[PDB]
């Protein structure tokens, strides 16, 4: 799923 | 934290590598090490030392998911802060990542803000 996230939701997925 | 932390700017691209180098020195971390890809990085933390890699995702020869993978599986650089740093942000690397345990994820470009940030957040999960 080629899609681009934003800086925000990156550090939801990340931690 | 300690200012003194020698880090691994890992980036096939000098200009990327010279901005983040600059970026840590307004930091105040001036102990930076450059690699071209992977490989050229393994070759550099072998030679020990490093206690902070920042790595760009995409790069000949190995790439940084490998590069992640293969310090992670390695005893001794096994616990080395790992921050991908990739101009993408497609979901599944963000997962990739995360499951190869990378120790944050940073989009550029980014500014000395958003990097004190997430070192920050970094050496306070941890204990730096
Ligand atoms: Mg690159």
């Amino acid at each position: 799923g080629d899609s681009i996230l934003s800086q925000a939701e990156i550090d939801a997925l990340l931690n | 934290a300690d200012k003194e932390l020698k880090f691994l700017v890992v980036d096939d691209f000098s200009t990327m590598r010279r901005i983040v180098r600059n970026l840590l020195k307004e930091l105040g971390f001036n102990n930076v090490e450059e690699a071209e890809d992977g490989v050229d990085a393994l070759n550099k933390l072998q030679a020990g030392g490093y206690g902070f890699v920042i790595s760009d995702w995409n790069m000949p020869n190995m790439d940084g998911l490998e590069l992640l993978k293969t310090i992670r599986a390695d005893g001794a650089m096994s616990a080395l802060p790992v921050l991908m740093v990739t101009a993408e942000a497609k979901k599944e690397n963000i997962i990739a990542a995360a499951q190869a345990g990378a120790s944050g994820y940073v989009v550029k470009p980014f500014t000395a803000a958003t990097l004190e940030e997430k070192l920050n957040k970094i050496f306070e999960k941890l204990g730096m």
